[PDB]
């Protein structure tokens, strides 16, 4: 959503923290090897987590 | 010295994931939570987590007290379960209920609507189960003539009866003091969040991710004695309460459900005042744990706050919550944090509080004296634990609690209502004796011929030692030995007893058997009638088994 | 990283390796490539440190 | 050390050839019943039936010449009687011994009766005495005990189910006894089956302590160990895979309902007659290897009676394991025992505790929550702090006669190596075997290898002996021998004085390869037994 883009992102963010979970990326078999997530900080988010408190941060 | 506060000479309990006080123990030192989960294949999650109880609440022993099967029925759970507590804490004591008539009885419970089960009729059975049914049930049963009575605050219901046991006992106007609480439900199945309770069925304890906390089922029972009515009796002590105060919130915002700061903080100080006894003696304290965002900082708050007001300056002091352990008890929750404080005393180990990772950060965890317990470590004057309970009243009590720190041939008699509660009874007593390598059956014979009861069936043992003990009671439960070391016996020889009774003869030659230390001829005797043991420098009175109750189960339907 | 996945591929699973053992600055000391590649890594490693331990 | 030492194996179960194969087996998780497809054709035409067995293969092989048999003979012979006379020969081999040289040992065997002698064409009036003869229990022990020389007592035990452990018993006795130095225990289940209901399972699958357990299902085996006194054991430098503290005998008493019905109190009995003799104390056990017949009535029985013995000694816990091999093999009725018993000293040899398979949810009748077990679901090694692990073994005959056992944990530059056999084909298998052998465990002495075949294996007719620096070289020595004719080592072939190149007059003289190996000799060591011919004996 073009233009709508960012305001999607936004709101799933903004909402991920309100009740304080992430959300899952779907659509996803296996990670394409070419980011190398090996030594990313990065884990693609197949499934997803509940959290728990311990103020937190997610980046968009 | 200052040992105006009481004993603590018995302890019986039976709570979630244990059945009495020492497993009670283990599992809490170890870390073990008692909180049971079903998976779904158990007969709609919207926001459903599980439950933690109390297995055996409708199991019961009419036949003991000689009450109907009908009656037990209109019994309240709580009720009954209270009345075997009471029994098994006096006989933990060492004592028999009958010798002692001097003890004060003071219960709680949590009125469970129970009668409401039933189906009934203005003409034939009232069955009006009051509150102060449960004390004087208790008193009659057992035959205590101190005064009896049920008292309630909703959280803080264990504690007051440690503080009317406390006033009772110092006033003088008993020798003993027998307090219980207890909290069975009756709604049978599992909640959701929202202005409390726990989003995932834990009660966190001081941690970040604390939500709320979920409730729970128990009940348990103390006796308590003077502190120097105790030393100077010889009776056997786990531990000694300094002291307990009790105070109530007032108004405030939060005109009733919330956890008042000043406070907790005011009966915190008053019993310091009261026991004068320095904050920096005090090396763990049992927390109301009540695993909420906002109650956990208002209690350390107000907690540091005392302390603050003395030398302090070093995080020196364990603080932690049974609860989380084994849930919040509706009436029973002082009991249960009163049990650990004691039993941590006696082993001289702090437990860990689980369901722990990281710290509140509203604690403010590192300038206060406290220090979160992860861990099982251990201990080595003599040390001082607190405890606290707060109601949801808006009563609040703390207390205080100190450590109390240190032949021939043996004659054990056995004694149930029935054969099968014997036999039973020597398997738990066998059970008992593998448990431990070396233990003292001077104290071990010396506590069953005096404060046991001596029942209608009767089993009496003379054994040279300790494996000699374990070999003849393997025979009497497999039940059809020749093999001697034992007599086996009814009271029914009203024929010979009744009639041979000491009838104030009873003397040079039942003195013989003492005079002497004669011992089997004499079980025989006690294998019908009539015997004071009491003619041993005598042993001490020990922590042995305790009559197993036969279990057997009513409830309405 | 064969496929003799056997005893340990004992025959020896891991090893104890230093980088660079190839390389080298030939140049410094008037040698041709040429030369380098005859020349044993031993040499050329006693020769780069002999200098580098009297500096 | 007042107990037993297992210091040789031999075993064959439905999918492996030998203990080494069978602990690798259960290790990792295989189950060895089969199922056929529409492929089911022994015989035919119906349904509503599991197409589900669990045979083990070759049950009717054997090497007759080797014990100067005639093929009539064989065929005359039992199966069962056959194969528990391979695996004595093989158990005592893989002791470091030859049968011969230690005569002051016992047998015990047990087998089903299979009415084999059914069979045969006929019995008629004088031959025919011979074939009955050859048919009875206690010609099977005796015909071990003269065909590998053994002077101790030789006799046939039968309790159904729980036979085995009833030779280890007998064993035991005879041992402590002093009557006998070793002792020799065997079983032996083979069916002569071709030509749901009571427990026996729905899916052909025994699900041992799950909730959805229904039954059992019949498996075939043999197998036979080999004990010596542990303290001997030590003293003589054997080979010992594991101990043998104590082992309960007794028989359900008229109590139970019915001849069929297991009970409780009368298998709690035997647990604690164990304890009682052993001394062994119940939290010293890490793992129990259950009857586990995986019978809905069954399991909460035999658990209940566990539970309730060790309730006993000391408080609830959960740190005890417990398993049935049944679930790899399935109920191999005499040589059941026989198999828990390898089990389980193959995994207190190796460490480990090996899964129970077949098990996802536990059985709620089972309250395995306040049991001191969790049902063993995946291997898990055992710990190194305590060098002296313990283990359990239960057998409960369906006679009424329940047993259970403990055991224990335990913790030059020129060889040469005398190779012989019968025939020249088997002294060839024999190379391959030893090869292969050499390949795989790598870390292998050569000094006890060298020493193990010059003792405690028989030199046979044909003859091979081998000189060598190492086991790279014999390899190849063995590898280019295998090969018919390369003729290009230290290898010497045939049909006082001390120091010398033996070999070639050991080809066929003699040397007591004894006086070679000063004041310090090496171990004896678990090697490749010998290759017996395979060939088929069966009435036509």
């Amino acid at each position: 959503l073009d233009t709508a883009a960012g305001m999607a992102g936004c709101i799933k963010v903004v909402m991920s923290l309100y009740h304080q979970e992430i959300a899952p990326s779907i659509n996803y078999k296996e990670p394409n090897p070419n980011l190398h997530l090996e030594d990313s900080p990065f884990f693609v988010a197949e499934e997803k987590k509940e959290l728990t408190r311990e103020a937190h941060r997610m980046a968009l | 010295y200052y040992e105006d506060s009481l004993a603590v000479i018995g302890i019986s309990c039976e709570f979630p994931g244990a059945k009495d006080h020492y497993e009670f123990w283990n599992n809490i030192k170890e870390g073990k939570e008692s909180i049971t989960f079903f998976s779904k294949e158990e007969l709609h999650p919207g926001f459903v987590p599980a439950k933690s109880v109390l297995e055996g609440k409708e199991m019961f022993d009419p036949g003991f007290f000689g009450f109907s099967p009908k009656d037990a029925e209109y019994m309240d759970p709580q009720l009954r379960m209270l009345l075997l507590h009471s029994w098994k804490a006096i006989e933990d004591a060492g004592y028999i209920s009958k010798e002692i008539p001097e003890t004060s009885v003071y219960m709680s419970a949590s009125t469970n609507s129970y009668r409401s089960l039933l189906p009934e009729d203005g003409y034939v059975s009232w069955v009006l189960a009051q509150s102060g049914t449960i004390p004087t049930m208790i008193s009659h049963k057992l035959g205590l003539k101190g005064p009896s009575y049920f008292v309630h605050a909703n959280c803080s219901s264990s504690l007051i009866g440690l503080h009317s046991a406390f006033q009772s006992l110092q006033s003088g106007e008993a020798k003993y003091a027998l307090v219980g609480g207890a909290t069975l439900h009756t709604e049978s199945s599992v909640h959701q969040p929202g202005l409390n309770f726990s989003s995932d069925g834990h009660i966190k304890a001081f941690d970040a991710d604390a939500d709320g906390m979920i409730g729970g089922e128990g009940a348990g029972a103390v006796l308590l004695k003077k502190a120097s009515d105790a030393v100077k009796d010889g009776d056997h002590i786990y531990a000694l309460l300094r002291g307990i105060g009790v105070n109530n919130d007032g108004a405030d915002k939060v005109g009733f459900y919330a956890p008042s700061v000043k406070g907790q903080a005011e009966v915190i100080q008053k019993v310091i005042d009261q026991t004068g006894i320095h904050p920096e003696t005090i090396a763990y304290v049992e927390a109301h744990g009540t695993g909420t965002k906002l109650g956990d900082p208002i209690e350390l708050s107000a907690l540091q706050s005392v302390y603050g007001r003395y030398t302090d300056k070093k995080q020196y002091c364990g603080i932690g919550s049974v609860k989380t352990n084994l849930g919040h008890l509706d009436t029973a929750a002082g009991m249960a944090g009163c049990i650990k404080v004691v039993m941590s005393l006696y082993h001289q180990e702090i437990a860990p509080s689980i369901n722990y990772k990281e710290p509140n950060p509203n604690l403010h965890l590192e300038d206060s004296p406290f220090f979160v317990a992860e861990e099982k470590k251990e201990l080595t004057r003599a040390h001082r634990m607190a405890l606290s309970s707060f109601g949801l009243g808006g009563t609040n009590t703390h207390a205080i609690f100190e450590q109390y720190p240190d032949a021939g041939p043996f004659i054990i008699p056995l004694s149930a209502r029935k054969k099968d509660r014997l036999k039973e009874y020597a398997k738990q007593l066998l059970a008992f004796l593998e448990r431990k390598t070396d233990t003292d059956l001077a104290d071990l014979a010396y506590t069953f011929q005096v404060g046991r009861e001596a029942m209608e069936e009767r089993a009496a043992f003379i054994t040279s030692g300790t494996a000699e003990l374990k070999r003849q009671l393997a025979d009497f439960i497999n039940d059809k030995p020749a093999v001697t070391g034992c007599f086996r016996g009814e009271k029914q020889q009203a024929k010979d007893i009744a009639w041979l009774s000491d009838d104030d003869d009873s003397a040079e030659l039942i003195e013989k058997w003492l005079a002497k230390g004669k011992g089997p001829k004499l079980c025989e005797m006690w294998s019908k009638g009539v015997a004071i043991n009491w003619h041993k420098k005598h042993p001490k009175r020990i922590s042995l088994p305790v009559y197993p109750f036969a279990k057997e189960p009513y409830w309405p339907k | 990283e064969s496929g003799i996945s056997e005893e340990l591929a004992p025959g020896f699973p891991a090893k104890s390796v230093l980088e660079g053992k190839e390389m080298f600055d030939p140049g410094f000391f008037g040698f041709s490539p040429k030369d380098a590649e005859y020349m044993d890594p031993q040499l050329r490693m006693l020769l780069l440190h002999s200098w580098k331990a009297i500096e």
